[PDB]
């Protein structure tokens, strides 16, 4: 395996590049091509050989190899080049791959997280079963912590809570569930998704009685 | 244009056979070298194979004692076969178009002009004992007054579900869970909402 850096970061328009370091025996003796892959989508090669460029490829991307280590510069960052990157070669008788390059981009304002908490249905509660859910939306950085409270008193009993994600805004998401019975629902008066976001808590709250 | 599809069961029980096939349009095997790899969830890619314009096929030497990869030129597909799985075979597998018949070395890499040039879009395959189970959906609205809607997919298997939707959670109960800010859609369970 090819050793990347965990993550590289810059802020917009800045000169970032990320390393591959092999051997002789791989990035030494054979041609580097590089990999870009933004989450949850799939795969596109941005860079092949030493700094050939696929047709579509902006020339913001380079490649360069000095002795067993290959580079992928961004020459100017961009939103849109915030993905993981992956350097790809050969060895004696396998492919090899690197390890992988998350390339965050950093110096962003802060948003507040948009939370419309949900109840239920009537369909839930007569198959006698409560779902609360807890949409998070638009924050920096991704680091929220919700915790659900039922008349004012921690809850942690089936709690399940997506980590940061991020759509297309160079934002950050998450989603929290609350998966108790009917009469959990109905016995307390008001549930409560209090979620926190660097000092900043912005509880929202459904009761029962609608 | 030249176009990948994977296809097959994204559900396997342990220790049965993954398998799976790469249809190809757009461009003929007999010009092209087709390569699998797989991604494990959060992790890097992995070599399955090769399989050049010349019938000759390559093996991940780690996984050949599991491994089968065969060539259709007629039928424009790229099959692969991996017996005795575990969860650690569960990944998104991806078949992928090589710029030339033959690299100088594995999964298009090695000389001048050689690199892949079309991506299949991947198939998420799971190796669980976990029943296939199509999701219950409800609405999602919040009529309890205020002074001013989402979908409810819930309890199904497996990933992954398409419908700003949010990355699905995974309950106790062993089952995902996701909703959106409707039309859902499960291709593993065959049913649309």
């Amino acid at each position: 395996v090819l050793t990347q850096p965990p993550s590289v970061s810059g802020s917009l328009g800045q000169r970032v590049s990320i390393t591959c370091s092999g051997s002789s025996s791989n990035i030494g003796r054979w041609g580097v091509n590089w990999y870009q892959q933004v989450p949850g989508s799939g795969l596109r090669t941005i860079i092949y050989y030493e700094s050939s460029r696929p047709s579509g490829v902006p020339d913001r991307f380079s490649g360069s190899k000095s002795g067993n280590t290959a580079t992928l510069t961004i020459s100017s960052l961009q939103a849109e080049d915030e993905a993981d990157y992956f350097c790809a070669t050969g060895d004696y008788n396998i492919a090899v791959f690197g390890s992988g390059t998350t390339l965050i981009v950093m110096g962003q304002p802060k948003s507040p997280p948009s939370v419309t908490l949900f109840p239920p249905s009537t369909e839930e509660l007569n198959g006698n079963k409560a779902t609360l859910v807890c949409l998070i939306s638009d924050f920096y950085p991704g680091s929220v912590t919700v915790v659900w409270k039922a008349d004012g008193s921690t809850i942690t009993r089936n709690v399940e809570t997506t980590r940061a994600s991020k759509q297309s805004n160079s934002k950050y998401a998450a989603s929290s569930y609350l998966s108790l019975t009917s009469s959990d629902w109905k016995s307390k008066g008001s549930y409560s998704c209090e979620v926190t976001h660097e000092g900043s808590t912005v509880t929202k709250t459904v009761k029962p009685s609608e | 244009q030249v176009q990948l599809q994977e296809s097959g069961p994204s559900l396997v029980k342990p220790s049965q056979t993954l398998s799976l096939t790469c249809t190809v349009s757009g461009f003929s095997l007999s010009s092209y070298s087709v390569s699998w790899v797989r991604q494990a969830p959060g992790k890097t890619l992995e070599w399955l194979g090769d399989a050049s314009n010349g019938g000759i096929i390559y093996y991940n030497p780690a996984l050949k004692s599991r491994l089968g990869i065969t060539r259709d030129n007629s039928k424009s597909q790229v099959s692969l076969s991996l017996n005795t799985i575990t969860p650690e075979d569960t990944a998104t597998y991806y078949c992928a178009k090589c710029s030339v018949g033959d690299s100088g070395s594995y999964a298009c890499t090695g000389r001048k002009g050689e690199y892949v040039d079309a991506w299949g879009q991947g198939l998420l395959v799971t190796v669980s004992s976990a029943s296939t189970t199509a999701p219950k959906v409800y609405p999602l609205s919040s009529c309890c007054g205020d002074k001013s809607l989402g979908c409810l997919v819930s309890s199904y298997m497996p990933e992954p579900v398409t419908v700003h939707t949010f990355p699905a959670v995974l309950q106790s109960s062993g089952l995902y869970s996701l909703s959106s800010m409707c039309n859902v859609a499960h291709p593993a369970s065959s049913t649309k909402v």
